[PDB]
């Protein structure tokens, strides 16, 4: 009850930083962008991957 | 409603009747409980006769007798019953005799009897339940016909007065055709509707309607409604708690879990091929699904390695590029691959560039009726 | 009396017959009478009809009453049966019936009576049944089996409709010597007259049908590809719905090889259709054998439908297939592809050698139907960096015919209408 | 209306792809799985 609160809280929070970390831009890597927010990779790219989708 | 026939019995049959399955066993040895105990006789003999069987004598005589004597009883009573007691009797013995008929297998028989019973019977109820037997018949003999005539049929009943079971009942009778005629759109419309509210028992159990209703969902429903109607559906999550397979496909394809999802879906094919009323729709089903996962991974790339979409879809690059060849010339992906470094463009149209392509379309279609329109009147 | 019976409902039905005859003449006299040159159109709607419900005791009564006002030429019909429009009418629909007796011996004398007649009436608003009578002398000498004197017959009277600014009749006429060239196959011949020949605008649309698939048929072996599969689609759209089955099947079957021969594949839906399956099976199992892209059930089916083939005429076309199988081949390598090696495609399309396979290919952008570029300094063929296709001017040339066509529609539409007195 | 008699004469909406042979999709990426 309070896991699945939390990780929604989180993807939510993941969406939030990518947002305003991604506004300031028109073409970034996404290595940038995963070192502007502090996570990896790949996992970054699916995030960003399932928010366009 | 009752189970006549059992459509059990012709997923037993039709699952008999595939190559490195016959002879099992225990199919085999289901089956025959199943006519052994309801005194199939007729039925009995069909499955012999197309499956080249060795025929037990000593059964089948004893199983003919007990239909004979079971038919000339309901006989005798259905003549008393007009000698003396009304037509209000009368049509409860030829409804008795016509259900027995279907119980053993005797479908000629049976589908006359029933014309004659609906012919005599004025109660609207009544009438449906003769034009339901009439579609489970039709169900289980696999009868496009019969069954196409018998839900007109039964559409017009509900029109001409009918109740919100019979409309379910009817809803799930619809679906199922519709899955057997691969119209898998309608049939995620109707099972969706009658999801909440499944009551029809002698067709399937509710786990078996509801891996239905998924299997058709997800090659019937975009992203968005798939979401709204099956992830986010209380009666559905309810069920996949317990089937814990069909929840991993579901997922596997929501989540964009593409490995996991490709598992699922073999495994899918699998069971769906075993299916009796899936079996002529696994090779489409499968490639369905294949472009939907290939689509739904490039909608959200402008220029996808071939070696990441690999690795995602845990296969081999050759595999993904042959399958991606194959969609593309059959013209069911925007995608462009180009091999010499392996990269697959992304080559979809534009809002305003489609919006073009269908105005031509669409006014090519016009334009040709408003031109034979033109000829055929002004001369 | 049963047969009693029957022959009192089969004369009632004469009797309604003859007075759908008597309505169509006096139609036809309306024509004549007054203006509009016309309403013969509406009087040989039901030609079809008359002629599937004529009967040898209709008109051997019809020819005993009518042929009232001169001349004895009914012993021409009359030892055959046991004005100036009307009589043309009749007589077709008597030589119509001889046809359908198949009596092509009297058939044939009484239709070069016909002609000798048209010849010496010459008549404008007489001349749609002129037409009318000229195809079915073409019919008449076609189960005849001669179709020799047709050539020359029907080419003066050709010369004579367009020398008088016919329209029916040039289509007609134009439509009957096409079929009789290809018939012997004439195509050499068919291909200078079609060249040298306009058809006319506004011509009945069965007769641009037929036009259009002959013109089509003439370009494929002609091999202009990309010319015939849009002339007989357009015969196709032209053709009628509810009828003309063998029409529409020569047309797909024919429309079928030619696009294999462009390197397409062809709808399944022609092939499902219910008029069609059993027609165009072995033309099913040839695109099969083709998209498979296997020279051995190629082959197989040729050997099986050889005969099928003879008597509908592809062979020249059917080896012309082979070609553009290999041709179908890198058409969809180039569709599912951006820049695939010469390797890559040798080895996808089963050639030889890379080497082949960039003359293949090479080949197939002069042609057209890939439309891509190449590059063998590193062996690869590009494809043609495809552009947005909408802030360019092929918007503007499609809207622009299809606005042209519908003012041109609406144009015809309000000179057609009329306003009798 | 006119006839060309002059020239002699699965409920499904099936599809081109449907037609091809090959391997099951199972046994396909079994054997990926396998060789990967």
């Amino acid at each position: 009850i309070i896991s699945t609160h939390l990780a929604k809280l989180y993807d939510n929070l993941l969406e939030q930083n990518l947002i305003r970390v991604i506004e300031p831009f028109s073409r970034v890597q996404i290595e940038h962008i995963s070192s502007l927010i502090k996570l990896s990779k790949a996992d970054v790219e699916r995030k960003l991957s399932q928010m366009i989708l | 409603l009752p189970k006549n026939p059992d459509l059990r019995i012709a997923q037993l049959r039709f699952l008999l009747s595939l190559p490195e399955h016959r002879g099992d066993a225990a199919v085999r040895d289901e089956l025959m409980a199943a006519v052994r105990d309801n005194n199939m006789a007729p039925y009995y003999e069909a499955l012999c006769k197309s499956l080249d069987w060795q025929i037990d004598v000593d059964l089948l005589n004893k199983m003919k007798k007990a239909n004979e004597d079971e038919l000339k009883r309901l006989d005798e009573e259905l003549e008393d019953a007009e000698k003396n007691l009304g037509e209000s009797e009368i049509r409860d013995a030829m409804m008795a005799k016509a259900e027995y008929l279907c119980r053993i297998g005797d479908k000629e028989g049976a589908l006359t009897a029933f014309r004659k019973t609906y012919d005599k019977t004025v109660a609207l109820g009544h009438r449906l339940d003769i034009v339901f037997y009439l579609l489970r018949i039709g169900l289980f003999y696999m009868d496009n016909d019969l069954i196409t005539r018998n839900t007109e049929k039964a559409k017009s009943l509900i029109e001409e007065g009918g109740d919100w079971d019979r409309r379910n009942r009817l809803k799930v009778y619809q679906g199922l055709y519709c899955v057997a005629i691969r119209d898998f759109k309608q049939a995620a419309e109707l099972f969706l509707d009658t999801v909440s509210t499944f009551t029809s028992y002698e067709l399937m159990d509710y786990k078996t309607f509801v891996t239905y209703t998924v299997y058709v969902s997800m090659i019937a429903l975009e992203r968005p409604d798939l979401r709204e109607k099956v992830i986010k559906g209380a009666e559905i999550l309810e069920v996949l708690h317990s089937l814990p397979a069909v929840r991993q496909y579901l997922f596997s394809l929501y989540e964009c879990r593409y490995s996991v999802f490709f598992q699922s879906l073999a495994v899918v094919e699998q069971e769906m091929k075993k299916d009796w009323l899936f079996a002529p729709h696994y090779r489409y089903y499968v490639r369905e699904m294949r472009i939907h996962a290939y689509s739904q991974l490039l909608e959200s790339y402008r220029s996808l390695t071939l070696g990441y979409m690999a690795e995602a879809f845990g296969v081999g690059v050759e595999f993904i590029d042959q399958e991606l060849s194959r969609f593309i010339a059959a013209g069911r992906l925007h995608c462009k691959i180009d091999k010499v470094n392996e990269i697959v463009e992304t080559n979809r149209p534009d809002s305003k560039n489609w919006q073009y392509q269908e105005t031509i379309k669409k006014g090519d279609l016009l334009l040709n009726r408003v031109q034979k329109l033109s000829r055929v009147i002004n001369m | 009396t049963a047969a009693a019976a029957a022959e009192h409902s089969q004369r009632e039905l004469d009797t309604v017959t003859l007075e759908d005859i008597k309505e169509h003449v006096k139609q036809l006299e309306k024509a004549v009478s007054g203006k509009e040159p016309r309403f013969v159109l509406r009087a040989l709607r039901m030609l079809p009809s008359t002629s599937r419900r004529l009967n040898h005791y209709v008109l051997y009564k019809a020819v005993q009453g009518f042929f009232t006002s001169n001349n004895a030429t009914r012993d021409f019909l009359l030892p055959f049966l046991e004005l100036p429009e009307v009589e043309a009418y009749l007589q077709l629909l008597v030589v119509i019936f001889m046809m359908n007796s198949k009596r092509y011996k009297e058939a044939q004398k009484i239709s070069d009576d016909l002609m000798q007649k048209i010849s010496t009436q010459n008549r404008r608003a007489l001349d749609l049944v002129a037409a009318k009578c000229y195809y079915y002398h073409a019919r008449v000498y076609e189960f005849l089996d001669k179709l020799d004197v047709v050539r020359s017959f029907l080419h003066a009277r050709l010369r004579t409709a367009t020398l008088r600014h016919d329209a029916d009749g040039q289509a007609t006429l134009l439509n009957l010597l096409l079929r009789n060239y290809l018939h012997y196959s004439l195509y050499d011949q068919a291909e200078k007259l079609v060249s040298k020949s306009v058809f006319p605008e506004q011509a009945n649309n069965n007769e641009w049908a037929r036009y259009l698939y002959y013109t089509g048929r003439i370009k494929a072996i002609q091999l202009e590809y990309s010319e015939a599969r849009r002339t007989m689609t357009n015969a196709l759209r032209k053709a009628p719905q509810h009828t003309a089955v063998g029409f529409k099947q020569t047309v797909h079957k024919l429309l079928i090889v030619v696009e294999l021969l462009l390197g397409e594949i062809p709808d399944r839906l022609q092939f499902r259709q219910p008029s069609l399956k059993r027609s165009l099976m072995p033309y099913f199992l040839l695109t099969q054998a083709v998209r498979t892209g296997n020279l051995a059930k190629f082959n197989q089916v040729l050997d099986q439908f050889g005969e099928k083939f003879q008597a509908d005429g592809t062979y020249t076309l059917i080896i012309r297939l082979r070609h553009n199988v290999i041709k179908t081949g890198v058409r969809m390598i180039s569709l599912s592809y951006s820049r695939i090696s010469l390797a890559d495609i040798a080895q996808k399309l089963q050639l030889d050698s890379p080497e082949d396979a960039e003359f293949i290919v090479a080949k197939a952008i002069r042609d057209g139907v890939i439309e891509a570029s190449i590059n063998h300094e590193k062996g690869y063929v590009q494809s043609k960096e495809m552009i947005d296709i909408y802030s360019t001017r092929e918007p503007q040339l499609a809207f622009h015919q299809r606005i042209s066509f519908c003012l041109d529609i609406h144009n015809m539409s309000v000179k057609a209408m009329r306003f009798p007195p | 209306d006119d006839e060309f008699e002059e020239f002699p004469a699965h409920v499904w909406e099936d599809n081109w792809d449907d037609d091809n042979v090959e391997d099951d999709f199972s046994n396909q990426l079994r054997a990926e799985l396998e060789k990967h």
